[PDB]
């Protein structure tokens, strides 16, 4: 049993017709102190998987090393390490899910919420969630922390069920994600303007976008707001 | 819960209710509170349902191993003490158990051992365990005799569970009856309390307070 | 509960879902959360349901008496000031969380009020367990100079976000539109996207199925003549 | 919350962020924490929103009744009324208020009233959760008798840093300028102050 | 200070008359005429707006007052006494009825409450 | 410890075609101990019927209180109180004890004597009105009653059909609750006749 | 205190009440009468927290005796029981509630019927053929359920009461030092001096 | 302090027919007032004509189902591909659950299939392994809303034959698979109306001598 | 369990032990023998937490019986009491201590003397002329202090024991269902079947 | 405690105050919080003195044994050893360590390891109770590739403000300069830095 110290906030994600998108801001908070502004919380594994992690950053870094070690280990005595016997998103997830549940069962959890986003060998979209309790679930849209409350409602308006996935293009999906990130910046006190976004497409592969910013923000209406009730000036 | 067991001329009567509750919610009305350890030994289920179920069928395994090794029926004393010694090892861990280990052997005759998760092991003639135990004790104490017939003893056990089932909110559903003889136990049926109550009320003239 | 308030061109609109719950159980599937403080000042409540209904009636009553005394139509700021000073006095023990909206001779207004007595001004607001789902929609689609038809659309879309995504919210969308120089129009069950499907079976019993002990006529009438 | 008030040559300027949080949820991102108790006596509010609003409303009442009887009150008088409420009700209040005002006789004055209910007259004052991060910056950069433009820059840069580090602070930077000329409201948006 | 008049100012005279009530009725007699007529589908109440000066705006002086949405009142006698009675009548319709039953009082009961206030001014200290 | 579940018991009310029905079990207990099988929880003031679940002392107290208040109401108003009005009275009365409440779950049922409209209403312990069209439930087996009522209920049931629906709703809900049962009563209410029926049920 | 029983038979009400008074470690008395005569045909037994029991019982007694003098009339058992309930119901929300449970056994001279009321410290009143407070009912009610008849004689009621007391003496851990039994009928209140 | 347990809501229902068995469950997965997934399968085919669901805390639920499926596999290895009978599976699950007696799987487990005589069978477990064969068992959030309805409509409790007035009970006539599915659907429709954690979708697994079949139905998504 | 007494007279040790076994609410048994024979001339009575009492007593019994067989010799009461004390003294710092208080009454055949040892669950041993555990001493010791003589006969010891039991039955709140009395002398251990 | 490490053109400089308190009592006013784990790898310690000393001693051992086998370790390697101890023993440690070192290949590097045991490579790092007050100042005044004299002034001014506001910080300002030229210790007394 511990308490999280340096933390990362929402990870948001969704499926679209040819793959998955995942995004997460670059902030490492220290309580209310916005301590670290250059933290990458999307960690790619190979060219077919991106693991998004929120919660305790020290535990994130540990998980990051496990995944790095996993790639090394898979390559051992494996002539098809970059082909048929490459790591799948489903392998990477199941491994993490095992670790998370084992650690909660020893009463010493990795204080995280994780979303594994990727594309399988047969082109199938993979998107599944796991957290410090070892709880797992899959859905056309997945989000951690504040994202669950604010991003999901917006992302679900695009893909409300399984049948909406083939109707959703990468442009529409990315637009919805980027908008959700803006909304989280407005409303999550532990978020930052800077974020990273990763697209894993079955045709165009892994596109990893760094140093993105929330833009097209509405603030002008603030000038007209005065006092808290009766004040006019 | 209400469970009882008493010794008499014709052996042992074991009688239990059938209700299981989680708070005020009635989880089940068809629970088996008599564990059939083997064809000769019976155990009652009060306190922790799992703890009673698990460890008394385990007890059946130990009793089976005993008679394979010793080529002889295990005594009720020995069988009860296997269970009591086991739970005593777990003392503090939070096992919850209140059971009567019932059997009828040559050397002992009809024997009842009250075994407890605190490690208590008591031999006795009449035992009553559960939330409705006090109600069943009343009927038992005032009507019990050693020279009861098997028919009257069975009815007494049934009636004593009914007395508890009526008053105790956490007892009811149905009554399970067993008669333990030297040649083994004999099951004497499941008796719905709802139907039994009205039947007993009319035939016995009891429960005048209740309108039927 | 999901409740929202949205300012527009010539007035303000409030909206709410229609699910009231006791823990995880749905007590009423068509609750009326839009309350009237005065003809053109309406409010929606979240938190302790008795406290919201009770505090709106009390202020609504004192507002009416104040209106009669002053020979002037009631103002939203008066309802606001009376609500907050009452709630503050009770230090949050009255668990009323309100979005107050209305029109008066001063103009159109939109405020929120929290149980400890703090108030806030805004062009768009949301309260309740589905407030985050609703606010996401409001932050995504709100703009300046909304029309009446756009504001109703936005408000109800925000409530829907709560209905679908928040377990504390559900059933229908109630809306009330308060426009300047007009009667406030209360639109009860403006949307009905959660009608229960026909059951597979009828559970009407044969008559005489229930066992009966005694029948008797109950005397509800008064003591009779003669 | 990040709030401050700074005296300068022509008077005084109050500054504040616009973020109000319930835990990690931003309940209001466009809050007006600069509140008016008299024509040229304003205050910055920090702590319990309910408490500081209730206090400010009572003060405004007291200064309105004061004015009806004895004419315009001093900034010191306003600070005393704030103090009286905060001190006497310290057990039931969580309020940190900065009082700033402009007289013609006294010019710009700033009074800070922390949790305890004590009063401290200062050349400038900083308060709220975000103030902790700018004690160093403000102490190094503050000068007395600055110009209006310099003071606006000083507040803008200060609250920019407070907002940058404090998660409880954010949104727009509101300011209110108090001088002989009158009362001027200023607003500065994220795109402006973040790049500083 | 303190209201040291804790005794009745209206008392029975030897003849059994309550002087102050009679004198109050005399003041009513001097007052401007007002009337009421009940029809099958309505009631009408009317009075003269006796303007004290032509410079006065008699529209600002309401002799006929709404008590509840379904109840109205008019008077004859002392205007100021009427005004405060209307204020009390409006409030009592809420405090002793609407805040309890969630509806406005019936005419007879509101009248009863007004009467009670007037009776108390006839006996109280 | 929890005052609303010391004594146990349930009330359910339903609307039908030109009729309402209100029903209750008869059990009073001290937690596990059954104490009385004749503790009726439904009362009436003129033609307005009030069921009350929860802490039994308060059930009794509130019945005596509403008898008191409806009697004075009648003397002054010169007419019997209506369900809609009484509902507001129950709400007012409960909320006046906001910070020291009666631990009860009242249920109003009746037919408006002037409009003939069937009416039911429920409250929490603090006065919040639940005015459902279909049915109101209350007591220690309210969850069970919700389940029964939700599936068994259909609108516009005739009096003698409604009797079967509400009876079966109550009985089977009470049989899944340790603290409810020990007999049951069902009132079938029409505009100018009310029938009261005691049901035969298991006594455990 | 501990055990108080009540049984209403054909023509009388019988109240049995323990004699023990225990101060934690020691039994200070073994002859305590836990009852007060409220009126000639109304008897109230009581059990609960120390001091509160007697204080409450005597307070009720005084009030009923006051009523009896003022009106020159004995209140019905039902009327007395309602008064008592209200006092306890008032008490439960007080600064310091009376922690007292009572049984009211009375003979209604108007209706010519015995009546037994059971009221706990919360003000929970119930009219019963037989009743108890505390753990007493747990041991005794199964016997009373079985044997009780509404047309029992006073002698049969006492015999059923003896059986209840015997069961208590057998299975209760506490020594309650026997019971004082009193009978309430048309002729008034009398004590059974041998039990 | 770290809390190793959570509540993922959900509601499951097992009903044993004469020569069949159904195990149904909603597909909604939740924490607090949020929906995690509108379709997260909860009832699983475990092989050997056995279906299983472990409702409650989904992590323990997934762990248990996984370990049981594993136990079925190893039962085949160790005992010459012998079919694991429903009664044997039930006893095995008891030991899996009781294995963690002092740090339990926070789930209410139900399995369904056919017994060795080909009759319908449902077994019901508590979190620590006490179990029983049952005819009818709802588990999870809306269990209290469903079971009374089933007592009334499956077992015909409190229902008597018209005319006799309480003297003759309604006879316990056998229900077909189509009749059971109606009662399952109506149970979940009603539970969805009155319980916030129930909704989105209903997935039913039907077990017969021919094998395991699946049926899916939409539920209200509010 | 509850009351255990011991008295060493001229030529014997007498142990009196209650017969009641209470499981919270109900008295499950009224004939329980709270004693074990450790050797032909050594008897141990016991009282404390349930399960632990009998488990401990039988464990001691087995060990002394083992010693008796190995050496073909009966340990002196003093030796047995020292062994028992050590086991309890070991127990008190264990993971879960035996919550058991004992009296060891023995007749030393070498010295031709009766011996009574009192040992509590902490391993606090004292040799006494008369002893008790729990609250038993509080009621009885004033009587024993007054009447006891070292040259008492067995019959006089039993009479003084009756007086102690009577005082317990009068002033103790709990019904301990009488006592089983046993005498330890040169001829061994025997039970007084009428007491 | 007020500690910081700043990279610059020629390498890196570590800075620290010298105050160690037990409650409000200054147990040591001349503490050396700049500690050496290798020739040109030092660290700044904050949190439990027992814990950070124990950790530093173990690291020094590990780097001494590393050097015997594999030659001079990198600053990254030293930070990893610090992290391994802090992360794996997070439940029983209260340590906030800044690791600073000079390679010839990598030049000046700074790694901060906060409570959790995470590692963050930064151009500069600030830590300790007094750091909260200089987040604003340090962010506004830090530049990359400063000179030695500029970096000394930056640290001196920063810790001066940290000391001024934080009661837990005080005494002298110690600094250690790490470059190709070698290891230089610097000390600055109250009379010097207070007047800044
Ligand atoms: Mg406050
Ligand atoms: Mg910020
Ligand atoms: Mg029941
Ligand atoms: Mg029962
Ligand atoms: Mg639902």
């Amino acid at each position: 049993t511990q308490q999280p110290i340096v933390t990362g906030t929402s990870v948001i994600s969704m499926k679209y017709d040819n793959g998955v998108i995942i995004a997460a801001d670059n902030l490492g908070s220290y309580g209310s102190l916005l301590r670290f502004n250059g933290v990458e919380r999307l960690i790619p594994v190979g060219d077919n998987t991106v693991v998004g992690i929120s919660g305790d950053i020290s535990d994130m870094q540990h998980i990051e090393r496990l995944l790095k070690d996993l790639v090394t280990e898979n390559a051992y005595d494996n002539p098809l390490a970059d082909a048929e016997e490459a790591l799948e998103p489903s392998y990477i997830f199941e491994y993490l899910a095992t670790v998370m549940y084992q650690r909660r069962s020893k009463m010493n959890p990795l204080w995280n919420a994780i979303i594994v986003a990727g594309v399988q060998s047969n082109g199938d979209q993979f998107l599944r969630y796991v957290n410090l309790l070892g709880v797992t679930y899959s859905s056309p849209t997945l989000a951690t922390g504040f994202g669950a409350h604010m991003a999901n409602p917006l992302l679900r308006k695009v893909v409300d069920r399984e049948s909406d996935i083939p109707k959703t293009t990468v442009q529409v999906a990315e637009e919805a994600i980027v908008n959700a990130m803006r909304v989280l910046y407005y409303r999550d006190a532990r978020s930052s303007r800077n974020f990273s976004l990763a697209i894993i497409d079955k045709n165009t592969g892994l596109t990893f976008k760094k140093n993105l910013q929330v833009e097209n923000m509405k603030w002008d209406f603030a000038k007209d707001i005065k006092g808290y009730g009766t004040q006019k000036i | 819960t209400t469970t009882l067991a008493f010794r008499f001329q014709g052996g042992i009567i074991v009688a239990v209710d059938s209700r299981a509750t989680a708070g005020n919610w009635v989880a089940s009305q068809t629970v088996k509170k008599v564990i059939e350890i083997n064809p000769f030994l019976l155990g009652t289920m009060a306190g922790g349902s799992a703890d009673c179920q698990f460890w008394e069928t385990w007890l059946g395994s130990q009793c089976r191993l005993h008679e394979l090794r010793e080529k002889e029926r295990i005594s009720v004393a020995a069988a009860s003490k296997i269970l009591s010694n086991l739970v005593y090892q777990y003392k503090g861990a939070g096992l919850s158990m209140g059971t009567m280990i019932c059997g009828y052997t040559r050397k002992e005759g009809p024997t009842i051992y009250y075994v407890d998760s605190d490690g208590t092991r008591l031999k006795g003639d009449i035992f009553c365990v559960g939330s409705g135990q006090t109600f069943a004790y009343g009927v038992l104490d005032s009507n019990y005799k050693w020279d009861l017939s098997v028919e009257d003893a069975l009815y007494l056990g049934k009636r004593s569970i009914l007395a508890a089932a009526h008053r105790d909110a956490y007892s009811g559903g149905s009554v399970n009856l067993y008669h333990v003889t030297e040649d083994g136990w004999i099951y004497h049926g499941n008796h719905d309390v709802g139907e039994l109550f009205w039947k007993v009320k009319e035939e016995e003239g009891s429960f005048n307070n209740v309108i039927g | 509960t999901t409740i929202v308030g949205v300012k527009f061109n010539n007035g303000v609109v409030i909206a709410a879902d229609t699910r009231s719950t006791q823990g995880p159980i749905v007590a009423d599937k068509n609750c009326a959360k839009l309350h009237r403080i005065s003809p053109k000042i309406w409010c929606a409540g979240a938190g302790t349901a008795a406290d919201t209904e009770a505090v709106t009636q009390l202020i609504g009553s004192n507002i009416e008496l104040h209106s009669l005394y002053t020979s002037r139509e009631p103002r939203v700021v008066s309802a606001l000031q009376m609500l907050k000073q009452h709630l503050f006095k009770y230090q949050g023990h009255i668990g009323a969380y309100l979005i107050v909206a209305g029109v008066d001779p001063t103009g159109s207004h939109l405020f929120s009020i929290h149980a400890h007595g703090s108030t806030d001004v805004g062009y768009y607001l949301s309260l309740g367990s589905g407030s985050l789902a609703a606010m996401a929609v409001l932050e995504s689609h709100w703009k300046q100079d909304l029309t009446k038809e756009e504001a109703i659309k936005l408000a109800s879309d925000a409530i829907q976000a709560g209905i679908w995504n928040d377990l504390g919210s559900g059933s229908n969308v109630d809306v009330c539109v308060m426009e300047i120089g007009k009667d406030a129009e209360y639109l009860r069950n403006y949307l009905t996207p959660n009608v229960r499907e026909e059951k597979q079976k009828s559970y009407k019993f044969p008559r005489g199925t229930t066992a009966v002990l005694k029948e008797s006529i109950v005397n509800i009438c008064d003591i009779q003549e003669e | 919350t990040s709030i401050m008030a700074v005296t300068f040559k022509d008077g005084v300027i109050l500054g504040a962020d616009s973020r109000t949080t319930t835990g990690a949820y931003i309940a209001n991102r466009v809050t007006d924490k600069l509140t008016r108790v008299h024509d040229k006596i304003w205050c910055c509010r920090s702590g319990s929103a309910a408490d500081t609003q209730a206090i400010a409303d009572i003060v405004q009442y007291h200064l309105e009744l004061y004015t009806s009887q004895y004419g315009t009150p001093s900034t010191e008088t306003a600070a005393s009324v704030f103090k009286e409420l905060c001190y006497e009700n310290k057990d039931n209040l969580t309020a940190g208020i900065i009082v700033a005002g402009y007289d013609d006789k006294n010019k710009g004055e700033v009074y800070t009233i922390p949790l305890g209910g004590s009063v401290h007259k200062l050349p400038y004052a900083i308060a709220g959760s975000g103030s902790t991060f700018i004690y160093g910056y403000c102490d190094k950069n503050f000068r007395e008798n600055m110009s209006k433009e310099e003071t606006v820059d000083f507040i803008k840069h200060s609250l920019s840093q407070a907002i940058k580090w404090d998660g409880s602070s954010g949104g727009v930077i509101r300011m209110v300028v108090l001088t002989a000329a009158g009362v001027e409201r200023l607003i500065f948006y994220p795109d402006e102050y973040e790049q500083l | 200070m303190t209201d040291r008049y804790s005794f009745s100012l209206t008392t029975f005279s030897p003849s059994g008359k309550l002087g102050q009530i009679d004198y109050a009725l005399t003041a009513v007699k001097q007052g401007v005429t007002s009337l009421g007529i009940k029809a099958t589908n309505g009631v009408v109440i009317a009075t003269e707006k006796k303007s004290s000066s032509p410079l006065a705006m008699s529209e600002t002086l309401s002799k006929v007052s709404l008590l509840t949405p379904d109840i109205g009142a008019v008077y004859s006698g002392m205007g100021p006494d009427y005004r405060v009675l209307v204020d009390k009548s409006r409030k009592v319709a809420h405090t002793s009825y609407k805040r309890i039953y969630g509806e406005y009082p019936p005419t007879k009961l509101l009248v009863s409450e007004v009467a009670k206030i007037m009776q108390e001014a006839t006996q109280s200290g | 410890s929890d005052p609303s579940s010391i004594n146990g018991g349930i009330v359910v009310a339903m609307t039908g075609k030109d009729c309402v029905a209100i029903a209750c079990d008869l059990r009073l207990g001290s937690q596990s101990l059954g104490v009385s099988n004749k503790f009726e929880k439904i009362f009436h003031y003129g033609h307005v019927f009030l069921g009350i679940t929860g802490l039994a002392t308060d059930v009794t107290t509130l019945n005596e209180m509403f008898r008191y208040k409806t009697n004075l109401y009648k003397l002054k108003e010169e007419r019997a109180i209506e369900p809609e009005t009484f509902t507001q009275l129950v709400s007012s009365s409960l909320y006046e004890r906001r910070f020291g409440p009666y631990f009860v779950g009242p249920v109003v049922a009746g037919i408006n004597s002037k409009s003939g409209k069937p009416f039911i209403a429920g409250f929490d312990l603090i006065g919040c009105i639940d005015e459902a069209k279909d049915f109101i439930v209350s007591g220690t087996a309210s969850d069970q009653l919700f389940g029964m009522c939700e599936s068994l209920y259909e609108p516009n049931l005739e009096p003698e059909d409604l009797f079967e629906t509400i009876s079966q709703a109550l009985l089977n809900a009470a049989d899944r609750d340790a603290l409810s049962g020990w007999g049951a009563v069902v009132y079938i209410i029409k505009k100018d006749e009310v029938v009261k029926r005691y049901l035969k049920m298991r006594q455990d | 205190m501990d055990i108080i029983l009540g049984i209403r038979v054909q023509d009388s009400v019988i109240l049995a009440s323990s004699k023990a008074v225990t101060r934690g470690i020691s039994v200070l008395k073994d002859s305590d009468d836990k009852t007060r005569q409220l009126s000639p045909h109304t008897l109230m037994s009581f059990a609960g927290e120390a001091g509160d029991t007697v204080q409450f019982a005597e307070y009720i007694q005084a009030n009923i005796q006051l009523y009896s003098i003022r009106e020159d009339y004995e209140l019905s058992p039902q009327a007395v029981s309602s008064f008592v309930r209200q006092e306890l119901a008032k008490s439960i929300r007080s600064r310091r509630p009376y922690q007292v449970n009572v049984l009211i056994g009375g003979y209604d001279k108007k209706k010519n019927k015995p009546e037994l009321y059971q009221i706990d410290y919360l003000g929970t009143k119930v009219e019963l053929p037989y009743g108890a407070h505390g753990y007493s009912g747990f041991y005794t009610f199964s016997l009373l359920d079985h044997h009780y008849r509404p047309d029992m004689t006073t002698e049969e009621g006492l015999d059923l009461l003896k059986l209840c007391v015997q069961e208590l003496e057998k299975r209760m851990p506490m020594d309650f030092k026997g019971v004082i039994v009193k009978i309430v009928d048309k002729d008034g209140i009398r004590q059974v001096d041998d039990f | 302090q770290f809390n190793p347990y959570g509540d993922n809501g959900g509601t499951i229902l097992g009903i044993a027919g004469e020569d069949f068995a159904v195990l149904a469950g909603d597909t909604r997965n939740i924490t607090d007032y949020s929906i995690n997934s509108r379709y997260e399968p909860k009832v699983f085919d475990c092989g050997d004509n056995i279906v299983m669901s472990a409702n409650g805390f989904a992590a323990d639920g997934d762990a248990l189902v996984k370990r049981f499926k594993n136990s079925v596999k190893w039962y085949h290895f160790d005992h010459n591909d012998k079919k694991l009978s429903i009664n044997s599976a039930a006893r095995n699950i008891q030991h899996l659950l009781y294995g963690k007696r002092f740090f339990p799987y926070y789930v209410h487990t139900i399995i369904a299939g056919l017994d060795e005589d080909g009759k319908g069978a449902v077994y019901s477990f508590d979190p620590v392994g006490s179990y029983e064969r049952e005819q009818c068992r709802a588990g999870g959030a809306a269990a209290s809303l469903i079971m009374p309805f089933l007592d009334n409509q499956v077992n015909f409790k409190n229902q008597y034959e018209p005319g006799t007035n309480g003297k003759v009970k309604k006879p316990l006539k056998y229900l077909s698979v189509e009749e059971v599915i109606k009662l399952v659907r109506d149970s979940f429709t009603s539970a969805t109306e009155r319980h916030i954690q129930v909704g989105d979708g209903l997935e039913i697994l039907i077990v017969t001598k021919d094998g395991v079949r699946k049926e899916f139905y939409e539920l209200k998504r509010d």
